[PDB]
């Protein structure tokens, strides 16, 4: 917390050069999170891990740290150098879930809210549908299924706008759709921090291209229509078609889970906390 | 014999005593000029949902929140006749006249006969397995009957859960609504229930619902629970009749001024100031939570200050029945033959350059200052005595001083 | 040693209406009914601050000298004012400049400080409270400090050198011991002066008592301050909020909790204001014994001044309060003699003798003062006559000449 | 203030118990009565504190008391001011409402004289011998005693004076010797 | 005197917030507990006066 990561901004409001005790949804210090590797494919196979067999708890939301290290040069995940860009997390969040008819991985029941960065990271494209599974070669209602990715080939693309989509269009058909919101996303590559909590009025997300972009302050930008209890998040496994003279790296990200706890903040003469 | 209490100063001094005479001494005496309306261009909230389609039951009730907008009160007021309403930390004539920065809206279909059920401290089935009523926030509670000529479409009947549980080899395992939350039956109670106690099964998670009816009336009636919040976003939802024209503060800078900027009520004063805090956000707050700033359209950055009372002060001569006013801490311009004086203006004194001793003085005015009865009140200055100065000799002895005639003091 | 009496308390007037009800004149209605207790908290709180003036010009009157007087190898610049002066007072001295620059205290503002809150304590005109001007400006208070550092019914002019001579010849130096160690007196006196400077800062026990002092006042305005804070069960502390967020028959419930919290409260805070007004007089009348005992005379008694023996001294201002610096007599090296109760000669009748001020050490018999080791020719100036003892040495070979014939 | 606290109405409906216990109803009147209970208990223990700090103050103020009558009343003090103003003399003490009233008898002088006093006086004698007065000066006008407290001049004697030893800040006399320096 | 403050109900049902909290209902729970809070909290302070 010394550098403040990871702190929601209070809404609807601002200090100015005072320290106050707040009491909200905060992470835990020294809280390692999880990490999370988007690889490059095979153009070959995709290349992904596990991290659909997991069942991970919502609980209170989480918070995102996207773009650390973006600017080193590491050896790629896939061969073990390269500079590494900042890739986008991919979300998949829901209230019930259950069982696909080979019982593998996770299937989320009724309305489901799912959130993928859209036109090669110039946009995020965030609805709340009830996905029914396909019944097709590899698709969830099959046993040579095993998970469920989204893909972007920077080659032959960008500007595509339903990348993302059509590649979540493969696996699921996209029925009884509540809502569709685009937020618009300027390139850059700056570390950022994004999270979600759900309250009483709905699922809000947060972010710091917001505000406070060079820093790591988040605010608020979606107030979701989502009044049912989100109890489970899946991460969606994202894996980049690139040629070996291209392949590039991707940075990875960490999500800690929020908790009620209090906190000491500092506030700066221009607002922001640091 | 009477005394007015507002006309003097001294009055105001003889009416705090209670007294028609006061002694002599230096006392203290006690001590809305516009608007400044600024709100956003205009947003009409989206009520249709509620008023257009055929309303659900009470345990898959409807939320709408709402934010940033602008709705007729009145037109929902007339389209339903209330039935009976109970609100909490708040009252339905302050949500007439008043900005709330969210609203969050639950409506049902709910028969006026169970409304004991829908109550505070309730132990039903509506409460246990239905809808428990959130008591967090300000919130109000309403009943109201619709006309057979509003667009809304009456159900069957009227459902409700009577029992939702699960589980073998334990007994049954009640399973309770949270609060402000769904019943976790309600996927088995989405198609809601036909006949009296009839019950529906999931094989998946071994979930049991069971139901209960009640014959639809002639009006449809339904049930609203409201909430609202403060201070949580920038822009706020009012009512249409709340709306007043916008004033600007190029003027008026620096008075007592009420204000309504973005649907935030109170009393301050405004002063041209240099931006300090995130101008998204809007409102500057300090420690305690007081509107310290607020950053405007017109551009400018205006940190407001609640507005004071200039303190007073009393000097009253008993013998003489002469009285001044000493205006604390202030300069006297701004008080506008007033003096200035190391303890701010005073009006009632004259200044004759005349100096009196440290035991001379009656009415001390703060610092080294006087007011005496010389009839008139003149201004004084303390000073006291310098002790007597023996000059030393120079001569291979000292100089003393021995006394010669003497006296006795008690 | 360095030392702190406290004086004065910040004397804090309070307007009751303006407090409980923060000129909402829906509240004055409702205080009309408890009409006798905001009177009542106002004429504690003058009877207080009047009683304090009062103690302030009867210290000040106390502390006064009839006469006084127009340095050798003494450097007495710090306790003198300035020749050119950096402080906006004219009377104030070096080191009074120094102990005030060393601690912080919010200015409260006596002749703009309305305008200068405007412009840009500053809560005293939101909250409702009003910190008065003490009785005497600093400038008159140094005036009567700078008249007592120059100084029985009879007043002598005798300079400060032969000051400190009579002063240290007193406590059982002898005459000689001053003559011929008068410059070491000189650079010692002087060294421990330039200390008084480098003597204020922290872990100091006077510096920390004026820092105490400083900051009751201040707790006690952050009290009230932040005793308009509290709710009292009611939704808000702001009356503009329990109205505009309530109807007419519940504002009146819960305006009242407002009004029902905050006359308790203030008197809370009269009560302790009045434990502290009658604190700090029972200290002003401590502080003029000890200028009484300490400042104007030398002090026999030990421990009254500071540690060691007595010689001199001083006392400037402090915030709410006089600072003194007892310059005291301390032994850094001793000897072990061989002493004696007292001599008699050997003659049919005996004749017995006895010091003053002093010890008839060995290396025959010599006479010594008590606060510095001097062997002397035993003389009928230093010594008493006594009646014989039995402890006493019978001497007969050398007899000092008071016991010849 | 004891007396006067019985005034407030604490929130309720009035400050009487019979006005509440004839206008209110037996679900309502322990609201408002326990409203009554409580807001004078809290005022009875402000009493109570509120005189635990006054007898403690007035117990320490006794000590003073005696104190002042053993050194002033009893005793001629030496202290500067402890008692009034100006050297002591005498003191009295009576009765007062609450405690103990003095009155202080003190030496004030009125006029003075500035007089050339010395430190002591020496002989011309081949051992020096000086002498030093005792509560008082040596004053002229060839050298007179004199009392500390009035200027009369008198012979310098014995009585008047006590031997010390030789000074440089000292007199010394070849014409006129007092008879102490006589040898 | 600190340990005997408390036992005072300062108004409400009970001196305990455990019986508060078993015998009320959350639209009445806060109304009592907030009277218990303000009247310690008050206490306290005479306590360090
Ligand atoms: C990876 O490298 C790029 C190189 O461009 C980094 O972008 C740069 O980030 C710095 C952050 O301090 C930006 O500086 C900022 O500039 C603004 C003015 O635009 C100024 O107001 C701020 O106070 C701050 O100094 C810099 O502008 C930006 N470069 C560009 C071209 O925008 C990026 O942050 C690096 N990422 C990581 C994770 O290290
Ligand atoms: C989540 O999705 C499941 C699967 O669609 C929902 O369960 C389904 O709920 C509907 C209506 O509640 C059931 O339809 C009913 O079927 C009976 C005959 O069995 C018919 O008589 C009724 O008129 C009605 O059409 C449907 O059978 C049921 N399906 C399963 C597999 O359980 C569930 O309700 C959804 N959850 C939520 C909270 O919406
Ligand atoms: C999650 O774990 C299951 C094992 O229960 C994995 O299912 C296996 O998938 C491979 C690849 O298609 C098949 O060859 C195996 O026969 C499957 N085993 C079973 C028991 O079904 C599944 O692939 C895992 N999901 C991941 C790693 O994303
Ligand atoms: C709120 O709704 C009411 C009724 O729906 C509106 O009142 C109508 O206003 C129009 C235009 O002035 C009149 O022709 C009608 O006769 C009015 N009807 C009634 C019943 O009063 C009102 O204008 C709406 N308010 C706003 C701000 O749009
Ligand atoms: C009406 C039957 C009364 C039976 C009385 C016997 C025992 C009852 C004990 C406690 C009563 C609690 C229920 C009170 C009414 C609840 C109202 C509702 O349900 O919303
Ligand atoms: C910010 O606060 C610090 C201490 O709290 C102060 O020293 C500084 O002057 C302040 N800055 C501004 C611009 O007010
Ligand atoms: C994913 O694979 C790794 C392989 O080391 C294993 O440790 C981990 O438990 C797996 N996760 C799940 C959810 O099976
Ligand atoms: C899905 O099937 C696996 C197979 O063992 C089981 O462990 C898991 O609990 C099932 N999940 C659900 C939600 O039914
Ligand atoms: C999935 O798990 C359920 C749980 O009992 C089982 O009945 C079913 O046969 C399993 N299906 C497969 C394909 O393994
Ligand atoms: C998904 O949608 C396609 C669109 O034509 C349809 O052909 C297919 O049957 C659907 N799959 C399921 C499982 O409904
Ligand atoms: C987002 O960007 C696209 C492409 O530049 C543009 O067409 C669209 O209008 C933008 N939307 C917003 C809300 O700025
Ligand atoms: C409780 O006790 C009963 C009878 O002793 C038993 O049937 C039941 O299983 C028990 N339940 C639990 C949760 O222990
Ligand atoms: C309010 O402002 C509008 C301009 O949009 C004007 O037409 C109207 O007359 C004004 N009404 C009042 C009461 O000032
Ligand atoms: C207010 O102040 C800002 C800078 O302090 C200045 O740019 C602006 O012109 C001022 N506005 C007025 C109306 O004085
Ligand atoms: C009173 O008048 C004299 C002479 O003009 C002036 O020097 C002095 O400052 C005045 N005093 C006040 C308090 O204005
Ligand atoms: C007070 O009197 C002294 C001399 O008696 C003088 O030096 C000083 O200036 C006077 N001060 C005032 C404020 O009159
Ligand atoms: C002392 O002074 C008073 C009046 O001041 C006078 O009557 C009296 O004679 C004087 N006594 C002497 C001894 O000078
Ligand atoms: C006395 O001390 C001050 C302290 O700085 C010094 O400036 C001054 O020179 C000293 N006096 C002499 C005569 O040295
Ligand atoms: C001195 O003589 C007296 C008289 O007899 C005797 O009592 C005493 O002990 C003697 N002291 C010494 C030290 O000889
Ligand atoms: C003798 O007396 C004179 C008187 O002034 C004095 O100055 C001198 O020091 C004394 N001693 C000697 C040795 O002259």
């Amino acid at each position: 917390p010394a550098k403040a990561d990871g702190i929601i901004y209070p809404t609807g409001r601002s200090y100015s050069n005072i320290t106050l005790s707040y009491q909200g949804l905060f992470p835990r210090q020294g809280d390692q999170g999880q990490l999370y590797l988007y690889s490059v494919s095979h153009i070959g196979k995709l290349f992904i891990s596990n991290y659909t067999n997991e069942t991970n708890t919502f609980d209170n939301g989480f918070v995102v740290r996207i773009g650390d290290a973006a600017n080193s040069s590491y050896p790629i995940i896939i061969s073990p150098a390269r500079t590494i860009k900042k890739i986008y997390p991919a979300f998949m969040l829901g209230a019930y879930i259950g069982n696909f008819t080979n019982n593998r991985t996770v299937r989320y029941l009724n309305h489901t809210l799912v959130i993928l960065p859209e036109g090669c990271g110039t946009s995020l494209s965030v609805f709340y549908c009830v996905l029914i599974p396909r019944t097709q070669h590899r698709c969830p209602e099959d046993n040579a299924y095993s998970s469920y990715v989204i893909w972007e080939t920077p080659h032959q693309d960008c500007v595509n706008r339903n990348i993302s989509l059509n590649a979540f269009k493969h696996y699921f058909n996209l029925t009884q759709c509540k809502f569709f919101y685009s937020y618009n996303i300027t390139e850059d590559e700056h570390a950022e921090w994004f999270g979600i909590t759900q309250d009483a009025r709905g699922v809000h997300l947060y972010s710091s291209r917001k505000g406070d972009l060079y820093g790591g302050n988040m605010f608020l930008f979606a107030s979701l229509p989502i009044y049912d209890t989100l109890k489970y998040y899946t991460v969606i496994p994202r894996s980049i078609r690139s040629k070996y003279n291209s392949r590039q790296g991707w940075a990875a990200f960490y999500i800690y889970k929020l908790h009620q706890l209090t906190y000491l903040l500092d506030f700066t003469v221009d607002g922001y906390i640091r | 014999r009477a005394v007015d209490c507002g006309h003097d100063d001294l009055a105001q001094l003889r009416c705090s005593y209670e007294s028609f005479d006061v002694d002599s001494g230096v006392y203290s005496v006690s001590s809305p000029r516009g608007a400044f309306i600024e709100q956003s261009s205009g947003k009409e909230c989206d009520f249709s949902p509620m008023l257009t389609g055929t309303p659900p039951q009470v345990y898959n009730f409807r939320r709408l929140v709402f934010t940033d907008c602008n709705y007729n009160l009145t037109k929902l007021l007339s389209l339903f006749q209330v039935s009976e309403f109970s609100c909490h930390q708040v009252c339905p004539d302050a949500l007439a006249s008043g900005c709330y920065s969210s609203l969050t809206v639950d409506y049902f279909a709910y028969p006026t006969s169970l409304a004991s059920y829908l109550q505070q401290g309730s132990t039903g089935e509506i409460t246990q397995y239905n809808y428990k009523q959130d008591f967090s926030n300000p919130t109000c509670r309403i009943l109201a009957t619709a006309p057979a000529n509003i667009t809304l479409t009456k159900p069957s009947n009227y459902n409700w859960l009577t029992q939702c549980y699960k589980g073998s080899a334990f007994g049954n395992q009640p399973h309770y609504v949270q609060t402000g939350q769904y019943t976790p039956c309600l996927g088995l109670a989405v198609q809601g229930f036909s006949a009296a106690y009839q019950s529906h099964r999931d094989p998946i998670t071994k979930l049991v619902a069971t139901g209960n009816i009640a014959a639809m009336t002639d009006n449809l009636q339904m049930a609203f629970i409201i909430s609202v919040q403060y201070g949580t976003d920038t822009n706020s939802v009012c009512p249409m009749q709340a709306l007043r024209n916008d004033t600007s503060v190029h003027d008026k800078l620096g008075q007592c001024i009420d204000y309504s900027l973005y649907g935030l009520t109170g009393r301050g004063v405004f002063q041209n100031c240099t931006a300090v805090g995130l101008s998204q956000q809007r409102f500057v707050y300090d420690g305690f939570d007081i509107l310290t700033g607020y950053h405007s359209d017109d551009g400018n950055y205006y940190c407001v200050r609640p507005c004071v009372s200039v303190p007073l002060s009393v000097v009253y001569d008993k013998p003489s029945n002469n009285y001044a006013t000493i205006f604390g801490s202030v300069a006297c311009d701004y008080v506008n033959t007033p003096i200035q004086t190391a303890v701010g203006c005073v009006i009632g004194l004259v200044n004759s350059s005349l100096v009196v001793d440290d035991d001379k003085c009656t009415l001390p005015l703060g610092q080294s200052l006087c007011a005496v009865p010389s009839s008139n009140l003149q201004l004084a200055v303390i000073n006291f005595t310098r002790p007597h100065l023996v000059e030393a000799l120079n001569s291979s002895g000292f100089v003393v001083q021995i006394p010669t005639n003497f006296s006795f003091s008690i | 040693t360095q030392e702190y009496i406290q004086t004065t308390i910040q004397k804090v007037t309070v307007d009751c209406k303006q407090y409980v009800c923060n000129g909402f004149e829906k509240c004055e209605t409702l205080l009309r009914e408890y009409g006798q207790f905001c009177a009542k908290i106002n004429q504690a709180l003058h009877g207080a601050n009047l009683r304090q003036d009062e103690s302030v010009a009867n210290l000040f009157a106390n502390i006064k000298t009839q006469t006084t007087q127009a340095n050798g190898d003494f450097n007495l610049t710090l306790l003198q004012v300035p020749k050119v002066t950096t402080s906006q007072y004219s009377y104030r001295s070096t080191i009074e400049d120094l102990l005030f620059n060393k601690v912080t205290i919010a200015d409260p503002g006596y002749m703009q400080g309305y305008d200068e809150c405007m412009q840009q304590i500053c809560a005293q005109f939101v909250a409702g409270y009003k910190v008065l001007p003490p009785l005497y400006d600093p400038n008159m208070e140094a005036a009567y400090t700078s008249s007592l550092l120059g100084s029985l019914s009879s007043f002598a002019a005798i300079p400060f050198a032969q000051s400190i001579f009579y002063r240290m010849n007193g406590i059982g130096i002898t005459q000689q011991v001053l003559s011929e160690n008068q410059k070491q007196i000189d650079k010692k006196f002087n060294q421990a002066l330039n200390a008084m400077q480098t003597g204020f800062t922290t872990t100091n026990l006077a510096f920390s008592k004026v820092q105490d002092a400083v900051n009751a006042n201040a707790q006690a305005l952050a009290k009230l301050a932040s005793e308009l804070s509290n709710t009292f069960g009611a939704i808000s502390s702001s009356i503009s909020d329990i109205l505009k967020r309530l109807c007419p028959p519940e504002q009146e419930a819960q305006i009242d909790r407002l009004i029902n919290g905050r006359l308790t409260s203030l008197n809370a805070f009269v009560a302790q204001q009045l434990v502290r007004s009658e604190t700090a007089a029972r200290s002003a009348q401590l502080a003029s014994d000890k200028v009484n005992e300490c400042v104007k005379s030398q002090s026999k008694r030990n421990g009254f001044c500071g540690s060691g023996t007595h010689i001199v001294s001083f006392v400037i201002n402090a915030p709410d309060g006089l600072y003194f610096f007892h310059v005291g007599y301390v032994p850094t090296d001793h000897i072990n003699a061989t002493a004696a109760y007292g001599l008699c000669n050997n003659d049919n009748p005996p004749r017995c003798i006895a010091p003053i001020d002093g010890y008839f050490v060995r290396n025959e018999w010599y006479y010594t003062g008590s606060s510095y080791y001097n062997p002397e020719p035993i003389s009928m100036a230093n010594t008493r006559y006594v009646s014989q003892d039995t402890k006493f040495e019978n001497l007969t070979t050398n007899i000092p000449p008071p016991l010849l014939n």
